[PDB]
């Protein structure tokens, strides 16, 4: 059983359910306003993460409930919630072409899937939900206010049974950072500027 | 007798009102509050009409209220509730959870 | 769960817009030369998730992310630098009767070298700066020419080879020859030295979008190919038909815009080089202006004849902003858009003569046909001859081109014998006599 | 003292403005390549505009982006795996079939 959240909410855990598969997704970004010659930088879309929660090991009996409050997802005793995106900085010139909002990707996890939010090609339009960057600005009329960023939601699966090779998490989503210990990164520059290629993370 | 008052009072004005019908086409369709615009802003203008300037069907005010009708309905009519502020990715995910059902 | 890229922060201020992928790059720009940035230059990895690392330092990562020291330039002596000052003034608004509110200029010489720019461009706390691009305008004709000329050294084209086998529907497609391309012995109407339907359409509405080619198929010959030479923008246009063919039966495809950037831009090491696909150039970039003028007086500047006239005319009540103009209206000719220093190596490598054998940069400087016969207007004005070459116009010693595209003047030349380069640069339409001018005397001092 | 300067520089350009506007406006909306357009180029280009030049929704660029990801998503939230180049013959038969499984 699916359920989709995008408004705060809170809900019971079914009886049958052995377990509980969640996607949630963080809030985009503002896009900056454009200018004169100058378009706004589109605001980043929000992060998404993902995690399972298991009867016995994370909740039991029949007092649970699964609860929403707009940007994190919580049972008793665990919680799971995603990186907003980053607001759109400053400028983009003419010549390097119109500003896309990104929305986020077709992420799937347990047989669980999350429609991809399209990208927003609107001049200032507002960021696709889930969590799409809100579009850059150009300069004239209702088009020169950078878009607000799409709204956070949630996607969330009641299961049974084990799926093929599963094994029980720590119950936390993703809390890690990146391994930077291999992290290697390749320069070259000019009189005037440095080109960075970062790699091997 | 070469050029009459009745032609030299409308050419007073003439190259203005290019001018004024250029500012109106692009305060219509962009929403400027400006005046003086080129025919550049008029290429802008008239490539990037609003949907709020192009009337609607089915009982929309404008194609923009037209669409949004449409997919809220569809989306209202899945989850048995009225409401609004639905996206394409809703239409996609409530479908496939009816379709799922369905087989 | 995944890596979705790489953030770099300069000074606490993320210079990425977007993460960096695994193999991707970023530039950070505005740099002050020779000095170390290792210390300033910090990378940090995210997640899918949105989980960050705290920043490594380009010192822990051991590169060096120093910007590299500035190029001595070996200068011109200080009184030669006066008199150039001097002969700039004279050309520009505060003298009577001149329009341009900035020049640029750029002179290499054996006995050194000195790039400056001089006034404005009606930004209101901002004169004019070498690192800003202008419109080199048909100067692009020596860009296209050049690698037709090494097309024809490769054997992909004979000289004699008729338009027919490149393109279809050209008038008298079957009588022009690539000689006569080269040479401007084609008959072909002009659309922007010609015909003031067209000519009013680009002054009024330079944004719009054009289709040369459409004309040329329209068009009726002014003359039957090889009888008389004329200036004609059809001729490097359909050169860059014969390029984007050669393209297509050897090497791999791509348009004349993609074409003539990428060898130059690779070969010449022009870093700003580029051809325009919006309105608008990079930045920054200098703003181009011209009077509002009548009609009779826009075909004077704009026809094949223009820079000996004189353009003292037209004391109009305002002026039009001209920056933003469609390359469409010129194609092969006109569009392509950089800085000085490379319109300068650009003159170094047509004296040089890259892209070509030694037997085509002697047959290059010699094979000639009649631009215009004038009687010299003082003494700086040259031979009273000029003539189109293979890939130039030659003024005595002196091999290259005048040209403009909307607000820019743009004049480069180079000496035959000496190798000295002279580009010059003027901001208003007005300035197409002043900016010729201009050059002749830089070249007579 | 009859017609100024700065009425004869304007009136220099009034009438070539005109057609510099219709020509403007017909490739805005056509999206032709050539000069000198007729009024009866005009009213063809008004009668027939661009869905392109129509600014979209719902994260569309244009009306036609709209549409195509409003039919688009419903085909896709039917067949289950995520695509493109959908028709309204296959929404009429894709929905007849969920119809038919439902019943």
């Amino acid at each position: 059983q699916v359920e989709f959240f995008e408004k705060p909410v809170a809900i019971p855990v079914p009886a049958w359910c052995d377990r509980i598969d969640a996607i949630v997704t963080g809030k985009g970004g503002e896009g900056a306003d454009g200018f004169l010659g100058f378009y706004g930088n589109p605001g980043q879309p929000g992060s998404v993460n993902t995690v399972t929660w298991t009867r016995g090991e994370h909740f039991s009996g029949t007092t649970t409930i699964l609860e929403w409050d707009g940007a994190e997802l919580s049972i008793p005793g665990f919680e799971v919630s995603a990186a907003n995106g980053s607001n759109g900085s400053g400028q983009r010139p003419v010549a390097l072409g119109k500003p896309v909002g990104k929305g986020i990707e077709e992420v799937e996890y347990n047989g669980l899937k999350l429609a991809a939010g399209g990208d927003q090609h609107a001049y200032g339009g507002a960021g696709t939900k889930p969590g799409g960057g809100g579009n850059g600005g150009h300069w004239l009329g209702i088009y020169t206010q950078g878009g607000p960023g799409g709204p956070a939601c949630a996607a969330v699966q009641f299961r049974k049974g084990a799926l093929p090779g599963e094994v029980v998490g720590d119950g936390e989503g993703d809390v890690t950072p990146p391994n930077v210990s291999a992290l290697h990164v390749d320069v070259s520059a000019t009189s005037t500027s440095i080109t960075i290629t970062p790699s091997g993370a | 007798s070469y050029l009459p008052q009745e032609l030299r009072d409308e050419l007073e004005h003439a190259a203005a009102r290019i001018g004024a019908v250029i500012d109106a086409i692009v305060q219509a369709l962009t929403g400027t509050l400006n005046i003086g615009h080129t025919i550049e802003d008029l290429i802008f203008s008239l490539t990037n009409i609003r949907p709020g300037a192009v009337g609607g069907v089915l009982g929309g005010g404008s194609i923009e209220e037209t669409i949004k009708r449409i997919v809220d309905a569809i989306v209202s009519g899945i989850v048995g509730v009225t409401g609004i502020g639905a996206g394409i990715s809703d239409l996609q995910s409530l479908i496939e959870q009816i379709s799922s059902a369905a087989a | 769960s995944g890596l979705r890229g790489y953030n770099v922060y300069r000074n606490g201020v993320r210079q990425n817009t977007s993460p960096v992928t695994e193999l991707g790059s970023v530039t950070i720009t505005g740099l002050t030369p020779g000095t170390d940035y290792s210390s300033q230059i910090t990378v940090t990895a995210i997640d899918m998730a949105g989980n960050e690392s705290e920043p490594k330092t380009l010192a822990e990562l051991e590169a060096e992310a120093a910007t590299d020291e500035l190029s001595p330039a070996d200068p011109l002596a200080p009184a030669v630098r006066a008199q150039i000052d001097a002969l700039v003034a004279a050309k520009m608004k505060p003298t009577s009767g001149k329009e341009a509110d900035g020049a640029m200029v750029g002179i290499e010489t054996p006995t050194g070298s000195y790039y400056k720019a001089y006034g404005g461009d009606r930004t209101k706390n901002q004169p004019l700066f070498l690192e800003q691009n202008f419109r080199y305008g048909s100067c692009s004709k020596m860009a296209c020419n050049t690698l037709l000329l090494r097309e024809i050294d490769r054997g992909h084209v004979d000289w004699d080879d008729t338009l027919d086998q490149f393109i279809d529907g050209i008038p008298n497609g079957d009588k022009i020859t690539v000689r006569y391309l080269l040479l401007f012995q084609d008959g072909l109407k002009d659309w922007l030295q010609g015909d003031p339907a067209v000519q009013q359409t680009y002054f009024l509405n330079p944004t719009l979008n054009y289709d040369p080619l459409a004309y040329i198929r329209a068009s009726t010959p002014v003359f039957e190919p090889g009888t008389d030479s004329h200036y004609s923008n059809a001729a490097t246009l359909l050169m860059g038909k014969i390029l984007e063919w050669c393209d297509a039966e050897f090497y791999t495809g791509r348009s004349a815009r993609e074409l003539i950037v990428e060898e130059w831009k690779n070969t010449v090491g022009m870093e700003s080089l580029h051809w325009p696909t919006t309105n608008y150039m990079n930045q920054p970039y200098v703003r181009g202006w011209t009077p509002n003028m009548a009609l009779p007086q826009i075909q004077a500047i704009l026809g094949p004849f223009a820079f000996l006239a004189g353009l003292l005319g037209y004391p109009t009540s305002k002026d039009l902003e001209w920056t933003a103009v469609s390359t469409t209206w010129s194609d092969a000719a006109g569009s392509l858009a950089g800085n000085m220093e490379d319109f300068v190596k650009f003159g170094k490598a047509l004296y040089e003569g890259e892209f070509l054998s030694e037997e085509m940069n002697q047959l290059r400087k010699e094979i000639f046909t009649r631009y215009v016969e004038y009687e010299p207007a003082g003494p700086h004005q040259g031979p009273g001859w000029m003539g189109f070459g293979l890939n130039s116009i030659c003024w005595g010693h002196w091999l290259g081109w005048v040209g403009n595209l909307g607000g820019y003047i743009a004049v480069l030349f180079y000496n035959q014998d000496d190798g000295s380069v002279i580009a010059t640069m003027l901001n208003n339409f007005a300035g197409h006599a002043d900016a010729v001018d201009l050059f002749y005397q830089i070249a007579y001092l």
